[PDB]
RNA sequence: AAACUUUCAACAACGGAUCUCUUGGUUCUCGCAUCGAUGAAGAACGCAGCGAAAUGCGAUACGUAAUGUGAAUUGCAGAAUUCCGUGAAUCAUCGAAUCUUUGAACGCACAUUGCGCCCCUUGGUAUUCCAGGGGGCAUGCCUGUUUGAGCGUCAUUU
RNA sequence: CUAUCUAGCGAAACCACAGCCAAGGGAACGGGCUUGGCAGAAUCAGCGGGGAAAGAAGACCCUGUUGAGCUUGACUCUAGU
RNA sequence: CGUGGAGGUCAGUGACGAAGCCUAGACCGUAAGGUCGGGUCGAACGGCCUCUAGUGCAGAUCUUGGUGGUAGUAGCAAAUAUUCAAAUGAGAACUUUGAAGACUGAAGUGGGGAAAGGUUCCACGUCAACAGCAGUUGGACGUGGGUUAGUCGAUCCUAAGAGAUGGGGAAGCUCCGUUUCAAAGGCCUGAUUUUAUGCAGGCCACCAUCGAAAGGGAAUCCGGUUAAGAUUCCGGAACCUGG
RNA sequence: GUCGAAUUUGGGUAUAGGGGCGAAAGACUAAUCGAACCAUCUAGUAGCUGGUUCCUGCCGAAGUUUCCCUCAGGAUAGCAG
RNA sequence: UUGACCUCAAAUCAGGUAGGAGUACCCGCUGAACUUAAGCAUAUCAAUAAGCGGAGGAAAAGAAACCAACCGGGAUUGCCUUAGUAACGGCGAGUGAAGCGGCAAAAGCUCAAAUUUGAAAUCUGGUACCUUCGGUGCCCGAGUUGUAAUUUGGAGAGGGCAACUUUGGGGCCGUUCCUUGUCUAUGUUCCUUGGAACAGGACGUCAUAGAGGGUGAGAAUCCCGUGUGGCGAGGAGUGCGGUUCUUUGUAAAGUGCCUUCGAAGAGUCGAGUUGUUUGGGAAUGCAGCUCUAAGUGGGUGGUAAAUUCCAUCUAAAGCUAAAUAUUGGCGAGAGACCGAUAGCGAACAAGUACAGUGAUGGAAAGAUGAAAAGAACUUUGAAAAGAGAGUGAAAAAGUACGUGAAAUUGUUGAAAGGGAAGGGCAUUUGAUCAGA
């Protein structure tokens, strides 16, 4: 259903493209969707995540933990929340690598670029 | 070699015939390079047909001067006769071929006719002028077809 | 030779810049397919033909 | 955070000259110190605030040169436009559009008419 | 690649050295060496008869013959057994051939033009297809052929004026121009009775 | 009768087949035209807090400048969270720079990190010697400039 | 000093399957087939009868419308002169 | 009959377990094969109608990889030769120290170098692999340290020879030739010091360059010093060249 | 055997493949020599040797004729499907 | 003695330029042999490989000294044909074009030879200034042994007569094209299984979006995208669409009639001979050497020659886009292709490690798991490790990591065993098992 000759529809592109994706890239394919509150508060689906939001887990065994991102991993293609973490054996704790698609935001870390991604986006009221 | 009764075969490839294999894969892309070729020109060009009016003509080798059929380009005799000058002509889309010589009046006949069949069927925009879309037709052939006395 | 040249002296500062084994930081490194320095060289096995 | 080539770009050459002493003076005052500590990595901030203190310096003289240069042909060859050498060896716009008295009054005469057929 | 397996010097070792006279990999000291080569038994060989694109591809069919086949593939669509055996589940639904009014070629929305389908019952073949979906079965999965299903109706009209944007989306579904109706379309896989939903215009324009 | 041998099964070995994977190859098609004395391609040696390589780069050395994005990089260490900001990043982009020693390779050489000459300048009294810094010195050919050569040759004083 | 026995270490050639004979017949000299003689685990050191033992697509010989080195008023040419 | 892939279809099977593999368990087929159960396993795959081929192995002294019997076998026997004790260590025929017995026997099994190697040198740690036994040892492994010159070499000279230029040959890559059929020159300075230079007095040329760590050649010795450098460092005492 | 001169030898240098070099053996020219090595032409050609991969069903040979620079090959007729 | 001129030099003189790389395709030179001929020498392979010189984005060719013989076509190139034909060929093996016809693309031209001669009207450079791919002034210089205007065979020029017709380049805003940025739909609703839902079932939503990819298993609807449109940014360019200050110029060009003319390329054409080549055959092209033209001439007209005609072009000078090629480069889209002994040699630090003095030769090598959660801790051991414990869905996943075949091997169990073993038919015995 593509109708452009400049997309490519070939699987192994895609992943190469993926998977050698550049940091840049990397940020806009690790979007989180926006919770049901903030989708209506700031009329926007889905935003690139960030190392400040504050997220809701809403797939996996962690699904239903809260907490805020403590890195955007953008090398693993995972971000990592606190207080959603692996202890192991030795005592140690460990982050557990999260991928934003099975997240929500629930709260933007926001500033002037923020509100301005928003705004470009088609957001109200920030 | 030599087997059963079997035509004689004439195959040539005796030579390193495999390093110059054409296959023409490249047929339908080529087809929709060319139709993008003459859309672009079409565009690029003025309201303009696309390619010159050419001459009606007899074919040579009585093998073939049963018929007729298009030619380079008017005489410069056709072209005068038709009134006009070879350059100008030229520069309004009538194909010239100063080459070709006129002993047939007939065949001179209709180059005329058709000569001034285009120029009464062609609009020649001002040099500076406003010339309103004239909607560009894309063939002088098909608009003037040859047709077989 | 113990009279070498100068270009000579610069490829073997060169190879004993190069003779050590793997950092142990690499195998630690995200994806680190590098299991062990392939390139590793010895005067007793391999000798650099100049 | 190491200087900002912004900043650079307010200040003579004397103090770009001075602050490139003192960046270098640091530089070697954290190469001794990186003998005894082990692993800081100081030492790279000062490094590209030297190499950021350097472009400025020659982003100056080289804008002096230029204005010294310019208008007037024969301006210094890495001052000159670098496109491909035969880019560079190529007929300017004026020549190649040259013309012959004799083809621009016959194409001043004759031009490319503007037609259509209309039937 | 027309080079592959010969980009090598390799040689015959001759007779008298106890191996095969298979030509072999000179030099050494890198295992490569003394290794059989050119033969289409030899690892790293070339392959026997090697594939050439001037392979003959596409295939001549006098025009008369395919369009006898594209008549009989038409007049197995009005065959209600045959669109049977060929999927398409027609069960339910009224005289076949089936023909809907040309109202359907100026639909411009999948929503409606979904609707309309389910109207004149193609329903059942619509959730045949998006209920056959699944991964291909083989190396073609990662030849960008990754998924199959099956086919669904054949929307035929005179005049495209939104269907065919309103259809194409549908899983399944194809639509035709009366003027050029396609045999691999008619009869998919060969066989014949495809489900067929006629334009009134398209249906007046066969004759 | 054991041991031993052989066959079969289970479990364990050896080995890496099979199966399933695939950022690779291969072939087809489409579009584009852009290396170099403004020093290319290639080579050598170097450069990171912790790298041997691959990749990147050139003593401004995994890079400087510029632009965009808008918060990372990440193996650890370190730094920062003002990060509502001329601003993270091994990001993208890339128009300004740097660009060791080379290489058509250009002062002469080169199995030498060998040996000159010129200009400006600095130090050692120092135009002459020694040293530091900066800039130069190839060949063929073209147009032009200047200085010349030849009873080749004109005029003129004679 | 070996060989030998032990501790440690530890290859290769070769291997259709294998391994007791006599005669028979058989591709006319069998380990196997036929008829007889016979025939009892597992083995060690030697040994050179046999395995038509191993090593190598016989180098002798012939064949090939396969060469090559060399020679000569072979055939056909050629540098030079 | 079976295999890889393709169009169609069974809205086929499947993480409640696809494929694969193992199974002196069952069933069907004359057979190629097909089907089922059990185990293992983890992500796909199949029946039928057709399409298509890089479609079926026992061999080819086949190719690549892997593995046997041989076989704990052949053997680890040249260079006279080892032994006692202690220490270290989990472990000592083999390490270290001591003792003893021997050998090389100055044309060395000694002390240095050239070519070559390139860090093997030295220290600390250290034994999985390597040292065809062993190993606590090592030319191994890991990490570091180490090579100091006016006088020793190179550098300079020319040797056999190599090789640009001027020229000539060659379609050309290039070949010849090395002073040749070339206008091939820097260094002295009268004078100049409008500038020690151009004009301008006047002196010398039958020619690039490369080519020797043993040929030629300016000049350094002693004592001491390091884990490892010494005609190089340190102390003292000299010498040569350029200015 | 020879051992003070047609001696031995290092390093530098020259000679390069139908070429060199040879106190001459067809010797030597990097374990390669009656023509080195490397790559390509080249998957060179082979009337010659070897191999040529599933099942079942039905039919089922020839080693003879003539011609061939033919005699280990082919054409031809015959036999076979 | 001075000043020229000509020719020849020199300078680290002013400013430039060439070389080398790449080389798939392109223009040339040079140039085999294997091979085929069932031997082999001509032939063939092949006007090929190798070697050498030289370009571009295409190159080359190209506006007829053409084809033809017709009622004539009309630059070149390429395709389909002509045609496996005419012809060549130990007339053997083999080889082998061209004209016409249909089509793709189309595009045309310019120098030399002319007295500007009432005016070198031409041009490089230097310098100053300017609105700088350049312009203007001045100054040298080049140049009459000829730089401009004017003409190019289709013509055309010089005179004479008569009018008519046409027109130059920059500004600004869009469009054209290039390179890019950003925005633009719909479920993470319930149940079951599962470590994970992306599986199954239920209920929905969007669809000009159900391409593709990601995410802990088959995801249109979770994410990126996709689809459709919108809004920008930086350039190239005059190709054109409007608007304005420029107005060139009594300049340039075209056309009718009369008249005088009408310059048109030389060691070249052509000829002989030699060699090579071609289908070109008493000689197709090319080249060497010898000979060497003409001007109502010259070339060609596919059988050598003499004679008479006819037809057709106009050589020995030159430029030119497209259709055409493209195993190289850059950017893309794909496949009934291969799926780690395959596919490039190379899926990986592969032209790497390594071998060779050298030219060169040249590998092997992918997969734990969703996540290291990469096994804390205890115990035995000098230690490697083991045994527990633990992590994990699984350790029958422990980095000697998915599955984990066979050969070959250990243990256990079963059985048999006088110089092999294995096999067929039949039954005994033991074990084991389906059907009813
Ligand atoms: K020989
Ligand atoms: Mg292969
Ligand atoms: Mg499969
Ligand atoms: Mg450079
Ligand atoms: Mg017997
Ligand atoms: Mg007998
Ligand atoms: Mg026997
Ligand atoms: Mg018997
Ligand atoms: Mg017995
Ligand atoms: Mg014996
Ligand atoms: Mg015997
Ligand atoms: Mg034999
Ligand atoms: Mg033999
Ligand atoms: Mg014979
Ligand atoms: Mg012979
Ligand atoms: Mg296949
Ligand atoms: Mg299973
Ligand atoms: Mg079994
Ligand atoms: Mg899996
Ligand atoms: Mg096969
Ligand atoms: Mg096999
Ligand atoms: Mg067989
Ligand atoms: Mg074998
Ligand atoms: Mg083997
Ligand atoms: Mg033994
Ligand atoms: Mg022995
Ligand atoms: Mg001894
Ligand atoms: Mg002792
Ligand atoms: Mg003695
Ligand atoms: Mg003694
Ligand atoms: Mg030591
Ligand atoms: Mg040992
Ligand atoms: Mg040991
Ligand atoms: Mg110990
Ligand atoms: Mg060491
Ligand atoms: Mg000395
Ligand atoms: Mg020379
Ligand atoms: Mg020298
Ligand atoms: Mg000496
Ligand atoms: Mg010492
Ligand atoms: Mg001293
Ligand atoms: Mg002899
Ligand atoms: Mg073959
Ligand atoms: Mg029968
Ligand atoms: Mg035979
Ligand atoms: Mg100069
Ligand atoms: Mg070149
Ligand atoms: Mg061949
Ligand atoms: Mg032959
Ligand atoms: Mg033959
Ligand atoms: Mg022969
Ligand atoms: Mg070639
Ligand atoms: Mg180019
Ligand atoms: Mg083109
Ligand atoms: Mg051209
Ligand atoms: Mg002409
Ligand atoms: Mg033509
Ligand atoms: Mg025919
Ligand atoms: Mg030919
Ligand atoms: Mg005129
Ligand atoms: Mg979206
Ligand atoms: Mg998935
Ligand atoms: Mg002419
Ligand atoms: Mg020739
Ligand atoms: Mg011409
Ligand atoms: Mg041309
Ligand atoms: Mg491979
Ligand atoms: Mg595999
Ligand atoms: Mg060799
Ligand atoms: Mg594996
Ligand atoms: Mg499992
Ligand atoms: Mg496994
Ligand atoms: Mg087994």
């Amino acid at each position: 259903a593509k109708q452009s000759l400049d997309v490519s529809s070939d699987r192994r592109k895609a992943r190469k493209a993926y998977f050698t994706a550049p940091s840049s890239q990397r940020r806009v394919l690790l979007s989180a969707p926006l919770s049901k509150e903030l989708r209506a508060q700031y009329g926007i689906k889905a935003l690139p995540i960030r190392r400040d939001d504050e997220v809701l887990v809403v797939r996996g065994s962690k699904k239903g933990q809260e907490g805020k991102i403590s890195s955007v991993y953008r090398l693993k293609f995972a971000v990592q929340v606190d207080k959603v973490t692996k202890e192991k054996v030795n005592g140690a704790s460990v982050p557990i690598n999260l991928h934003p698609s099975k997240l929500v935001i629930t709260k933007l870390h926001l500033d002037k670029d923020r509100k301005a991604l928003i705004q470009r986006k088609g957001g109200k009221l920030e | 070699a030599i087997s059963k009764n079997l035509p004689i075969l004439k195959n040539h490839f005796r030579k390193h015939w495999q390093e110059r294999v054409k296959v023409h894969f490249d047929q339908a892309g080529k087809k929709v390079s060319r139709r993008n070729a003459r859309a672009t020109r079409a565009a690029k060009i003025a309201p303009r047909p696309l390619d010159l009016l050419r001459p009606v003509v007899r074919a040579p080798t009585v093998k073939y001067n049963r018929k007729v059929r298009a030619g380079r380009g008017f005489t410069l005799a056709e072209v005068k006769a038709a009134g006009l000058t070879a350059a100008y002509a030229r520069t309004i889309g009538i194909a010239v071929d100063h080459r070709r010589q006129n002993r047939n009046q007939e065949i001179f006949d209709a180059n005329v006719q058709r000569l001034k069949e285009y120029q009464s069927k062609i609009i020649v925009f001002p040099r500076n002028g406003k010339a309103p879309e004239a909607e560009q037709v894309l063939s002088a052939a098909a608009t003037f077809p040859i047709a077989q006395p | 030779a113990a009279q070498k040249s100068f270009r000579i002296k610069q490829k073997m500062a060169k190879a004993k810049k190069q003779n050590r084994p793997l950092p142990q930081w690499i195998r630690l490194r995200t994806n680190n397919t590098i299991r062990y320095n392939a390139k590793r060289r010895n005067w007793r096995r391999t000798k650099m033909n100049i | 955070a190491g200087v900002k080539a912004y900043e650079l770009r307010t200040k003579s050459k004397e103090q770009l000259a001075s602050q490139l002493v003192d960046l270098k003076k640091e530089l070697a005052e954290l190469k001794v110190q990186k003998l005894s500590r082990p692993s800081l990595p100081k030492i790279k901030t000062v490094r590209k605030s030297i190499a950021c203190v350097l472009t400025v310096i020659n982003e100056q003289q080289r804008e002096a040169v230029r204005q010294l240069y310019k208008g007037k042909k024969y301006q210094p060859k890495d001052l000159r436009a670098k496109k491909t050498r035969a880019l560079r060896r190529a007929l300017t716009k004026f020549e190649a559009s040259q013309v012959t008295e004799k083809q621009r009054k016959k194409q001043i005469a004759f031009p490319q008419r503007k037609y259509a057929i209309k039937a | 690649s027309e080079k592959a397996g010969h980009q090598t010097s390799a040689e015959s070792w001759g007779t008298g050295r106890a191996v095969a006279r298979i030509p072999r990999v000179g030099g050494g000291g890198t295992g490569r060496s003394g290794q059989g080569a050119f033969g289409n038994m030899c690892r790293g060989g070339r392959m026997f008869a090697p594939t050439k694109t001037w392979r003959k591809w596409n295939v001549k069919v006098n025009h008369n013959e395919k369009r006898y086949a594209t008549a009989s593939a038409i007049a197995a669509t009005a065959v209600a057994s045959l669109v049977l055996a060929r999927g398409h589940r027609v069960e339910k639904i009224p005289e076949i051939p089936l023909v809907v009014s040309t109202d359907l070629e100026s639909i411009q929305k999948t929503k409606e033009a979904v609707a309309a389908l389910k109207a004149v019952g193609a329903h059942s073949d619509l959730l045949k297809v998006l209920k056959s979906k699944k991964l291909r079965a083989g190396k073609g999965k990662y030849r960008n052929r990754r998924w199959t299903q099956r086919r669904g109706p054949l929307v035929v009209y005179a005049e495209d004026n939104g269907i065919v944007k309103a259809l194409r989306n549908v899983p399944g579904v194809e639509t035709a121009n009366v003027a050029s109706l396609n045999l691999l379309q008619l009869a998919p896989g060969a066989h014949l009775g495809r489900f067929v939903i006629w334009t009134e215009a398209a249906f007046t324009k066969l004759d």
